[PDB]
């Protein structure tokens, strides 16, 4: 909800607690995945794919843009 | 030029904040706060002899400037019981260059302030003594073949044969020249009068004289005839100089960028569409937008 | 905007003055044959002021002339005898006047100007207190005019020459007068509640034709007649407002629930019905088509008088007048403006100032949960014992009061200090006894 | 650019267990004119009495 | 299912917040912050003045006037809202108008407030105004030694209706 | 200018002091002068001048010491004798909350005597309850058989009387000779009587003159008596008839069909209270009554964005209170409009002008806070409730609530006791003090609790399987 707010530090922050906080859902790695990658940052990313992979669960589009995010790194 | 009275202005520099030559501070109270915009922000109120100032008293940059000659309803709301003091609130409602404006100014300290008094008197005044700084027409100025003094007003001067380059027919009249205005009026027909104050003059000069008045109030050109060429010279130089002995310090007779948005008194509205003709009123009713109606508007 | 009534060419009107109904007064009375409006108003110190708003200015007022004596009613209409142009009517307590206001141009705008001339006057043996004005009878090209005394007695001159007058039967105080064409009949709200017609030609001649007892006193009456197909009598009645029928029965009624003040019933735009416009002491209009509510909007004061003009090129211009002084046109506002927080940039929220006050209120709320010497001595000797107070501040709402037990007694129980100035001493002196 | 893939599921109560009740928000009422006269006039007796 | 209507109404203002959601959001975070700085500063102020009739030292006070005539009988339910330790040394005050109202005894020593126990302390109000005149009248609950209030409640007292 | 003229002028224009003052001079220096003595009166009776229609006050002796009812059980739908209190605050047992305060509410009434002197004085009234419900001109002296032989000065005089002084003995004295000197033909002094009877209880003796005056001119005002009457008898379908009867003679008055909204609504039936209501609305549509009720009806069956359009409304035509900006922050932190809600609650803490007012804009704030979801924001502000209204069962309730939320369950326990001991009517602190009692045991306390819990709201199903559960434990 923050992303689309025009806020992101404090969605960085908030991403940074959920993925502190979850262990079994990997799609707050994705979208906290998806956020670095449409910040440019792409560094980061690669690092939330992998904690994502780390935890595989398909729902029919957690999985299409998992893949998109993937090939892009 | 004068704007202090004039306007509405916001966000106003430290330079305009403060007092113009004629104006004089009349009163002052800290701890005002600014409602109708909700930051919260803290100031201090301050009536003067022309306009009420606002400012935040810790970021000054942020401030308001009303000129009495704006504002059409002063209020007080004397309410908040018990739980604090009686935090007296004062609303403004204000028509400035065709918008409504509207303003809170809550005192924060509980005790009830003694400016919000001052500042009702003081716009009182400033209504009530116009004739000093505006120009009128065919008014009631004179009694019986003599003129009606303002409160601080001596008459220097009154010419006779006087004729008028504006009409052709009632044109004879009597000129009185005094430290606050320049009068004329016919001898018969003395409802033909005008009155022209050193605030609107712009300049005296002869061409057989001629006045030409502020373009930012009405640039009207006055011509007057006097037989005697000398008289006429003479009233010429009196004229001028009691414009500039006035222009130094102005009397006022007062007797005793987007931030804008967030004072609209009307909401999210700032300019009325052009009033037309409802047959279904009978009435004149500004422009109705595309889809509305008026029994679409009228019912809940 | 929605349900305000957006301004127009306004102005105050003088230096703490007086108007009320009957000054107001819109219509043409420069005979300019076009078909525009000037507003007219007298008032309570006699300055007779005309207007033709321009969309304030200074072209605006065409003469603000200053007669000695109050100006109680203006009205304009066929006061003179051959002539069958429109003059203004002005009436004084004792003193009837009617003018002339002719405008002569000149070469530039501001240099046209404008003289009301006396074209006659008579002298009323009586103190007025309100006129009305018609075709007496079935009389055309004229307006002559009834004058009601404050002692109950309709004066009526036809223009030029004192007419007559008859003593209205049965009043104390005057009442709102009005003159219907359709009966020739002249009709008041006598102080008894009672709506009387009287017939032209009756009246003349020495009574009452209809009577119809309303229960109040009316304000204002008005008998309109832009409409031919029926004549219908409105009456402002000081708590209901009325629309009777002219033989004499209400037509219709409506139970107003607020305190009214003016009312005018302009042009009817339906078949049958009349729009009338009633304003409040609540300072807002009400549109209202027969009893039905059309539309209702708040002025700016309240008004002494309403009319619907045309006003420079714009028909059905409302133009209110308080007793203050506040003269001023008007529209409808039909704007839903958006019910939205507004959208500043520059506006922003001070955090540092209101962070620092938060933080400094935050502590004291963590810390809440973690100057007066009283002496009393008794005497050696129903003994007398002394209270010595002492403070160090200006204590201020001080109250002492002893309490010793059931049966002994004091002689005095209760001592109020208002307030006591810094280091200062208060002693108070009792005495206590048994009882019982 | 990717848009950010949302939980669908949701979350469901398996049993109603008991809890407290909070009263509810009040809607003040609209006070009458006449009932607004009569407060007003007695509010002014009131005060005419306090002034001595 | 009696599942509502969803007017025009709805879907223009979902429709407005769609397009305009940031700014609401920010208007409401601002809003939010002055409302928790009032509350923090109204709430400061009753800690301050005592005002509180709530607020170690478990207390908990509130009054009630019963009667219509010149004397009111205003009871005082006071209870001790703790595990388990009594409350020893309190004392009510009355603090009112000396003019408009007669209370025999203001002043009056409160008994060991067993846990878990309401205690009504009740007093004669008598209104001594000849005419209908109200007033407020505070009551102070206070430890013997300290001179700070525990706690305090008011009591609007009603019309006399009496004579 | 002159004296008269200017007092009269005065008077007119709703002054009501510049003409006394102005006919008191004028009668110290002219001592024969009624005019202007008439005038002081209408003046001075018209700055107190309050609507008898309006006027309906009911004391304690009204309640339960006067029976003129006729039957004493009659038929569910026949007398005075919608959203659950799960959903709409009440005041009492019964009647939920209303939106609008008119000085003739009742919202219940007291069983007994001991019921109604142990109870809040403002529970059952808008305003508090009683035990039954110099100078200008002396009414001993002035002989009414004089005055009432001229009209104009007999009206005026009972108007003062009546109205001013308040003495209906003197009035109904006064009104009975000008109605034995009219001959018995205006319906205006017939009226008057009624409304002298009416005043001194008497309600069939006024019905008589009410009726009596209908047979001479039907007007709105005598309708409107003659209902009131009616109901005082407690007759509500007499009076539904009279109305439609009024409405048929005048076929859209406002106050008829407020009228018939107000018996529609005091029945319970919502569905035609609601109904007149749009009427009114169809025909006004500034009428305050109309769209405070259907507003906060609105507002309760799950609807706030239209309550919110029908507040707007009000705002709109120019009301400016706290009530009414309490409502617009309330149906606007409801219908999801954020950014409008706490601009709303701050001006109407402002407007508030009591300590109930401020107590309940508060509660109100306290009720935002926790939908926002912090509770010690929402801790401080219904504690701020009870500083400002220290018998605020509400926020007993709540902050209690709040408590055992934290943990501390005697605090919890003390709070729902004060609240339930402050409004028994109130179904939630009962529940509450039952549902925390059970949970520790003490099941002789909380069932004592769950039984005015299911007194307050019967149909509450929670009461009921804890009651069911504690009557099973009891056997």
């Amino acid at each position: 909800a923050l992303t689309n707010l025009e806020d992101s530090e404090n969605a960085k922050r908030a991403y940074e607690e959920a993925v502190r906080l979850d262990k079994c859902n990997p799609l707050v790695n994705l979208n906290y995945a998806v956020l670095l990658y449409n910040q440019g940052e792409k560094r980061d990313a690669l690092a939330q794919y992998q904690e994502m992979e780390k935890k595989v669960s398909s729902s029919l589009e957690f999985d299409p843009e998992m893949v998109e995010v993937a090939q892009k790194l | 030029a004068l704007w202090e009275d004039r306007d509405v202005r916001f966000d106003v520099s430290s330079q305009q904040m403060k007092t113009r030559p004629g104006e004089v501070l009349i009163d002052c109270l800290d701890s005002v706060e600014d409602t109708k915009g909700n930051n919260g922000d803290r100031g201090r109120l301050l009536v003067t002899n022309l306009r009420i100032v606002w400012h935040s008293l810790a970021l000054p940059r942020v401030n308001l400037s009303i000129g009495y000659n704006c504002i059409l309803n002063i209020t007080t709301r004397t309410a908040n019981s018990k739980l604090r003091g009686q935090t007296e609130a004062l609303y403004v409602l204000t028509k400035c260059n065709s918008t409504r404006f509207e303003f809170i100014f809550t005192n924060l300290v509980p005790g009830s302030p003694r400016l919000y008094t001052s500042l009702i008197a003081v716009h009182r005044a400033y209504e009530t003594s116009k004739m000093y700084r505006d120009f009128k027409l065919r008014s009631a100025l004179i009694q019986n073949k003599q003129l009606r003094l303002l409160p601080q007003e001596n008459v220097y001067n009154k010419i006779n044969g006087v004729w008028n380059l504006s009409s052709d027919q009632g044109n004879l009249g009597t000129f009185f020249i005094t430290n606050v205005r320049i009068v004329w009026h016919a001898n018969m027909n003395d409802s033909f009068n005008v009155s022209i104050p050193y605030l609107q003059i712009r300049s005296v000069k002869i061409r057989a004289l001629v006045i030409e008045s502020s373009q930012q109030s009405g640039g009207y050109v006055l011509g007057f005839k006097i037989d005697p060429v000398e008289k006429l010279q003479e009233s010429v130089k009196e004229i001028n100089s009691l414009h500039k002995v006035y222009s130094a310090n102005p009397i006022f007779g007062v007797d005793y960028t987007d931030a804008f948005v967030a004072y609209f008194a009307d909401g999210n509205k700032q300019q009325d569409r052009e009033p037309v003709f409802s047959e279904e009123l009978g009435l004149a009713i500004e422009k109705l937008k595309d889809g509305f109606t008026l029994q679409g508007l009228w019912e809940v | 905007s929605l349900f305000k009534a957006r301004d127009w060419w306004s102005t105050v009107l003088g230096d703490k003055e007086e108007f009320d109904q009957g000054c107001l007064c819109l219509a043409d009375v420069d005979n300019t044959g076009n078909g525009q409006d000037k507003i007219i108003v007298g008032s309570f110190m006699g300055y007779l002021r005309i207007f033709n708003p321009h969309p304030a200015q200074a072209e605006d007022l065409l003469l603000e002339v200053h007669l000695r004596d109050p100006i109680l009613q203006v009205e304009v209409g066929k006061f003179v005898s051959g002539t069958e142009m429109l003059h203004l009517a002005v009436l004084h307590s004792r003193k009837l006047c009617v003018y002339s206001v002719s405008g002569t141009l000149g070469n530039v705008e501001h240099g046209n100007q404008y003289q009301i001339k006396l074209m006659y006057e008579h002298n009323l043996q009586r103190t007025a207190c309100n006129m009305t004005y018609g075709s007496f009878g079935g009389v055309k090209g004229r307006d002559l005019i009834c004058i009601q005394s404050v002692d109950g007695m309709l004066m009526v001159f036809e223009q030029e020459s004192y007419a007559f007058g008859r003593f209205l039967p049965g009043s104390l105080l005057p009442g709102p007068l009005a003159y219907s064409s359709r009966t020739d009949s002249f009709i008041t709200v006598s102080s008894c509640h009672q709506v009387e017609s009287y017939k032209y030609q009756v009246l003349a001649f020495a009574v009452v034709d209809w009577t119809l007892n309303i229960g109040e006193q009316a304000i204002d009456i008005c008998i309109v007649s832009f409409i031919q197909s029926a004549s219908s009598v409105f009456v402002l009645g000081e708590r209901n407002f009325f629309c009777l029928k002219d033989n004499g029965q209400i037509q219709f009624m409506k139970k107003l629930d607020y305190s009214p003040s003016c009312f005018l019933p302009y042009c009817s735009v339906s078949e049958g019905t009349i729009n009338t416009l009633i304003g409040n002491h609540n300072n807002m209009l009400h549109i209202y088509q027969d009893v039905t509510l059309k539309w209702a909007t708040q002025l700016p004061h309240v008004p002494v008088a309403v009319r619907v003009g045309c006003l420079h090129d714009l028909k059905g211009v409302i133009v209110t007048l308080s007793d203050d002084g506040h003269l001023q046109c008007s529209y409808l506002g039909t704007d839903p403006s958006l019910f939205q927080a507004p959208k500043v940039e520059s506006r922003e929220l001070n955090y540092d100032e209101l962070d620092m006050e938060l933080k400094e209120l935050q502590k004291v709320i963590k810390n809440v949960n973690k100057d007066l010497k009283v002496s009393a001595m008794v005497s050696p000797n129903s003994v007398t014992v002394k209270v010595t107070l002492k403070n160090r501040v200006a204590l201020q709402k001080i109250k002492l009061s002893i309490y010793v037990q059931p049966p002994l007694v004091l002689t005095g129980d209760q001592f109020t200090f208002e307030f006591m100035a810094p280091e200062m001493t208060r002693t108070v002196g009792f005495s206590v006894y048994l009882k019982g | 650019m990717f848009r950010e893939v949302l939980p669908k599921q949701g979350q469901l109560y398996v049993e109603d267990i008991t809890t407290m009740v909070l009263c509810k928000p009040k809607l003040l009422p609209l006070k009458s004119l006449t009932l607004e006269k009569l407060e007003k006039m007695q509010q002014a007796a009131q005060d005419t009495i306090h002034q001595q | 299912l009696n599942v509502p209507r969803k007017t025009r109404l709805y879907v223009d203002q979902t429709l407005r917040e769609r397009e305009a959601g940031t700014a609401m959001h920010r208007t409401f975070q601002a809003d939010l912050y002055l409302l928790r700085l009032r509350a923090a500063r109204a709430y400061v102020q009753a800690l301050e003045s005592s005002l509180s009739p709530v607020s170690r030292e478990p207390l908990k006070l509130h009054a009630v006037v019963q009667g219509l005539g010149p004397t009111f009988k205003l009871t005082l339910h006071l209870q001790n809202t703790s595990t388990a330790r009594p409350i020893l040394g309190l004392v009510v005050c009355f603090l009112y108008n000396e003019v408009l109202y007669a209370l025999p005894r203001a002043f009056f020593k409160v008994p060991l407030l067993v846990p878990g126990l309401n205690y009504p302390l009740e007093t004669f109000v008598k209104s001594l105004s000849d005419k209908g005149i109200s007033d407020i009248i505070k009551v102070l609950v206070l430890r013997e030694g300290q001179s700070t209030p525990l706690l305090s409640a008011h009591i609007n007292m009603p019309m006399s209706e009496g004579l | 200018m002159e004296p008269l003229l200017l007092a009269w002028s005065y008077f007119r224009r709703r002054r009501f002091q510049l003409c006394a003052d102005l006919c008191t001079q004028m009668l110290e220096k002219s001592p024969c002068d009624q005019a202007a003595w008439i005038l002081k009166a209408r003046a001075l009776t018209e700055m107190v001048y309050v609507d008898e229609i309006d006027v309906d006050e009911e004391g304690i002796a009204e309640m339960i010491l006067d029976e003129n009812a006729i039957a004493q059980v009659p038929r569910p739908g026949t007398s005075l004798k919608g959203p659950s209190p799960a959903v709409r605050p009440v005041t009492q047992a019964g009647r939920p909350i209303t939106g609008f305060l008119r000085p003739s509410t009742q919202s219940g009434r007291p069983g007994t005597i001991e019921q109604a002197i142990k109870t809040p004085r403002t529970a059952y009234t808008a305003r508090p309850i009683a035990s039954s419900s110099g100078p200008f001109i002396n009414l001993s002296r002035l002989n009414l058989a004089k005055y009432a032989q001229k009209p104009k000065l007999a009206k005026a005089l009972f108007e003062y009387i009546f109205h001013h002084e308040n003495d209906v003995k003197t009035a109904l004295d006064l009104a009975a000779l000008s109605t034995e000197h009219s001959q018995y033909k205006d319906w205006w002094w017939k009226v008057q009587i009624g409304k002298c009877y009416y005043r001194l209880g008497l309600y069939r003796e006024a019905e008589k003159q009410f009726k009596s005056a209908l047979k001479q001119q039907e007007m709105v005002d005598t309708f409107l008596y003659l209902a009131k009457v009616y109901i005082s008898l407690d007759q509500p379908l007499t009076a539904l008839n009279l109305f439609k009867q009024g409405l048929d003679k005048f076929p859209g008055e406002v106050t008829l069909l407020c009228g018939i909204a107000r018996i529609y609504e005091e029945m319970n039936n919502i569905s035609s209270a609601t109904e007149y209501y749009k009427e009114v609305l169809k025909q006004d549509n500034t009428h305050v009554e109309a769209i405070a009720c259907i507003g906060s009806n609105h507002f309760y069956t799950d609807q706030p964005e239209v309550a919110l359009r029908f507040y707007r409304r009000l705002l709109q035509m120019g009301v400016y209170n706290c009530q009414l900006f309490n409502n617009l922050g309330l149906c606007c932190f409801y219908a999801q409009q954020y950014d409008m809600t706490l601009t709303s609650f701050e001006r109407a803490l402002s407007l508030a002008e009591n300590e109930e007012e401020v107590a309940d804009v508060w509660y109100n704030l306290g009720h935002v806070a926790v939908g926002t979801g912090d509770t010690n924001l929402a801790h401080q502000c219904f504690r701020l409730a009870l500083v400002s209204n220290n018998q605020h069962a509400e926020a007993y309730n709540n902050l209690a609530v709040l408590e055992m939320r934290r943990g501390h369950v005697e605090q919890a326990k003390a709070l729902l006791q004060t609240a339930s001991s402050l409004a028994p009517h109130m179904y939630e602190p009962h529940f509450n003090f039952a549902t925390i009692s059970d949970k520790i045991g003490d099941l002789q306390r909380s069932y004592a609790a769950a039984k005015k819990s299911e007194a307050a709201f019967p149909d509450h199903v929670d009461t009921q399987h804890l009651i069911k559960q504690l009557e099973q434990h009891f056997a």
